[PDB]
DNA sequence: TTAGCTCGAATCGAGCTAT
DNA sequence: ATAGCTCGATTCGAGCTAA
């Protein structure tokens, strides 16, 4: 919960940057997560990316952060074989569905 | 005391090349030297949602709203030219020999015992059954994985090369030789003798393998599929890319080698499925299961350990499987 | 002021000072023999204790890096499956019968290295006990990595007596063993003055070189070598 | 008492360059100066569970679950073109001279004694046996490490480049000259005398070595492999990285030097392995063991200490080993 | 605990011997 | 390997100072 709270805070403090930093040129700029990283691009782009962000409602960012957390957890096969990984996956699913519900209503 | 080594790396025999795809017309196979190559092409696809939902996405309003925005993708596709019904797939195969000698080992006593075991096998039962099965998988176009599943006629030609010229040529009908039975044929016997001479170290064996499959005018062929780093947008997702070397659709060499290794008809489960690729723990990706589990003591590692350390020679079929595993190579030997 | 000696280390001040802010300062540089480790500009109002506390952290991280770099290699006793570790022994050297090994079920106990490419042999509990007795590493075996091989050899024709700096690795309060010079002299059955004559600086006329038996018995009694 | 020096650094003779890999067809190798380079490219590999399991991963459910999640990764792969069967590998070799002189020496008396010892060696028998064995490893394509194991015809061309021009040309059949025996041949003798003049310091010699290997059309070639930091995603893992300098597959210069260094046939163990690289403690990476153990009193350091410090000259074979190790160079002496 | 220092006495190495 | 010697240099113990 503290990791997901800090992720939400980090996006909130990126919200104070320039509105159109996501439109800068670059080969790797994380376009999948740039919809969530810069909400303010929809103001300048009335028809380029505002409707895409409204209709798509990107919640795969939660899946990518869950994959990052899976990369950040210890690779213990004893937990994976036992139900400890089951409880860890259940609590991770609860925290990520809460986090996805947070990112769901960002268009209001 | 003869404990097994911590590193037992083996180099692969039966080295296959990348198999290139070109296309043309049937009865022009004798003049198929300058056939145009099959080129990987870009096309745009749009589809509706068809995956299973997890009982929470089954809301009709949400499903209809998802259909209002169908996914847009671009994919790589390989097709024949419209004036061409035959697929030509050509690769080369080197048969090396020296299967039982590891490329890396720790224990010299284990290496000597394993080489003695392999020499005992070769003396008692040479590379004959294995070579017959390899020649069978080479004479039926199993390396044409999805390219012969619905072909009207599949015809493969095997040539033997010494000085850049054909030393002996083989002509086969790949639909007559099925994907199931390892029968006996005089041309197949000669090809098996050549593979045996290659695997025994008697001489150099280089074979070019050209397979012709009459599929249809402008039909879709199926080359090897690569991976995508997925660093683009959601419109041009590039969800599918195909393998090519120089603007020519190709099949990965390891896929051809996997199709050539499909000789294992000795796994404990019922052989109604047919042959499977020779590999430790008999793990086929299609069914996602492992024939020759270590629990039933018929995997490669337990058989090799019993044959070499305890001198418990398995059945001739199981030692054929073990020597085929030595032929395919590997990084056998844990810490 | 004057140079501060902490075991093998030395904090010597600069001959000329400077003024940082409005206060006088000198640069104090830390050595490990001839190797300069760090320099700090310190106020002239610091005592020796504060100057030593300024470099205590660098000395501590040197000690940690020396313990991790020269740690003795570990042998592991495992069962037939080779997965469960039954006993761990740190050895000064490996058995000469170690070869590339994966445990079988032919023997119940196997002795294996902790290194990732594992070396080993089948071993009984009596043989494992004998090997652990005659190969074990003393608790301060990492200090031997900081000493040359010509002072740690048992060959008397290839042996060289340690210098004062090599003695101060193990003999002082600022050394790696932490025992005093009087305690080291008590361990050898020697007078404290005679043992101070061993660790006497170069600015001295009475200097004695330690003998083969005395040096090796000191290493035994300090827990550095030949103590299992 | 003339103890040994603490600093005994040596510089290497027989300096090779990086060996570049190009491709083409046999019987046009006389016009191979414009052959296209072999390019390192990417392909995708899909693998199953083929390594040993530690008695806890051998459960059928866990093994099948590991099958359902295969390891996807990309590998750097170098292949010949489908119309080219010959691999060309070219490097330049420079032989310096002055082997017994260290680059750094603490003791002047030990320096003088070592110089007298090496001068006594050269006066007794010069760099003739060592240069003959180096010329043998030049004549056979041992620097063509895995590209020689299955090549049908291997030919090595060695030129002497005096003023940027071929002052003397050698052409060899690298398969007639095996990897086991150091025989005598007139052209081998001439190249041996040239390398001897290089090692003695009589003149400057620069050798351009070009090797052609007839492997097959589209067959895999094997350049040197690099290190992977192992930080990216598991799907795009880059499990194998190949060495290239400018979009051209290359072999490391130290690998070429190690293959030329394989002249040591005098180690105490038997001649089953054949020659090994002249290294202190006779280390072979593939076998994971050390011939010439220090316990057996036949390593470089004990022989050098007996020869120089206390005038115990070993056998002429061990003298050849010691001088070849001085040619090899290294940071000798107590650190 | 560090860092030394005389002062006579015992020890140390490397020469020789004898049996 | 035993058994023992001489002779000059080095070590050794127990006083002492010096901090």
């Amino acid at each position: 919960a503290q990791i997901c709270d800090e992720a939400l805070q980090y996006a909130a403090r990126l919200r104070e940057l320039e509105p159109g930093w996501s439109a800068t040129p670059g080969c790797q700029l994380h376009d999948a997560e740039q919809l969530w990283l810069d909400p303010l691009r929809a103001q300048t782009d009335e028809t380029f990316l505002q409707r895409r962000l409204r209709g798509d409602w990107p919640a795969e960012v939660g899946n990518r952060f869950a994959n990052w957390l899976n990369r950040a957890v210890s690779s213990d096969s004893q937990i994976l074989g036992s139900p400890e990984a089951a409880q860890w996956s259940q609590e991770l699913s609860k925290e990520l569905t809460m986090f996805k519900e947070i990112l769901e209503d960002e268009r209001d | 005391i003869l404990s097994t080594a911590s590193v037992l790396a083996f180099e692969r025999k039966l080295d296959p090349s990348d198999a290139l795809m070109s296309a043309g017309a049937w009865a022009q196979r004798d003049a198929s030297q300058e056939w145009p190559a099959v080129t990987v092409r870009e096309k745009s696809v749009r589809g509706t949602i068809s995956n299973r939902l997890k009982t929470k996405d089954r809301d009709p309003a949400k499903l209809d709203a998802s259909i209002q925005s169908p996914n847009l993708q671009t994919v790589d596709v390989a097709n024949l030219p419209s004036d061409a019904d035959t697929l030509k797939v050509r690769f080369t195969l080197r048969v090396l020999g020296g299967a039982g000698t590891p490329s890396a080992c720790n224990d010299a006593a284990y290496r000597d015992k394993l080489l003695q075991t392999v020499a005992t096998y070769v003396n008692d039962q040479g590379f004959a059954e294995l070579a017959r099965r390899y020649a069978h998988n080479l004479a039926n176009a199993r390396f044409l994985w999805r390219n012969r599943v619905g072909a009207e006629a599949v015809e493969v030609r095997i040539n033997h090369i010494r000085q850049g010229e054909v030393a002996r040529a083989w002509r086969f009908d790949a639909l007559a030789i099925g994907l199931r039975d390892f029968k006996a044929d005089a041309e197949l016997d000669a090809l098996a003798e050549l593979i045996a001479s290659g695997l025994s170290g008697s001489g150099h064996v280089l074979l070019e393998v050209v397979a012709f499959a009459r599929i249809g005018d402008g039909q879709e062929v199926f080359p090897s599929q690569e991976l995508i780093l997925d660093k683009g947008d959601k419109k041009g997702q590039k969800s599918k890319t195909l393998y090519s070397v120089r603007d020519a659709a190709a099949i990965h060499s390891q896929k051809i080698g996997n199709a050539l290794r499909t000789i294992d008809t000795w796994y404990p489960d019922e052989d109604g499925l047919g042959p499977i690729a020779v590999e430790p723990y008999g793990s086929v990706t299609s069914q996602g299961k492992a024939y020759r589990q270590p629990k039933q003591k018929l995997d490669f590692y337990t058989l090799l350990d019993n044959w070499v350390l305890r001198d418990e020679a398995p059945a001739v079929e199981q030692q054929h499987y073990v020597i085929a595993n030595l032929i395919r190579g590997g990084v056998f030997g844990e810490a | 002021m004057n140079a501060i000696h902490i075991g093998p280390f030395s904090i010597t001040p600069a001959a000329r000072g400077l003024h940082y802010g409005g206060l006088p300062h000198h640069q104090w540089t830390l050595y490990y023999g001839p190797r300069e480790m760090a320099i700090k500009t310190l106020p002239d109002s610091y005592t020796s204790s504060e100057v030593r506390d300024e470099f205590s952290d660098i000395i501590a991280e040197f000690v940690i890096d020396a313990r991790h770099r020269y740690a003795p290699d570990v042998l592991e006793l495992v069962n037939s499956d080779g997965d469960a570790v039954l006993a761990r022994v740190a050895v000064s050297r490996l058995p000469e019968a170690l070869s590339g090994c994966i445990p079988d079920d032919r023997f119940p106990y196997w002795l294996l290295t902790a290194s990732r490419p594992r070396l080993g042999l089948p071993v009984t509990l009596n043989e494992y006990t004998a090997l652990a007795v005659e190969l074990s590493a003393p608790p301060l075996a990492w200090i031997t990595g900081l000493l040359p091989g010509e002072v740690l050899t048992h060959d008397a024709e290839e042996w060289r007596p340690p210098t004062s700096w090599e003695l101060r690795h193990v003999v002082g309060e600022g050394s790696f063993t932490g025992v005093s010079g009087a305690a080291a002299a008590a361990l050898l059955g020697m007078s404290a003055t005679n043992f101070r004559k061993y660790t006497a600086g170069d600015s001295a006329a009475n200097r004695q070189k330690i003998s083969f038996a005395a040096w090796h018995y000191l290493l035994d009694r300090l827990g550095v070598k030949r103590a299992s």
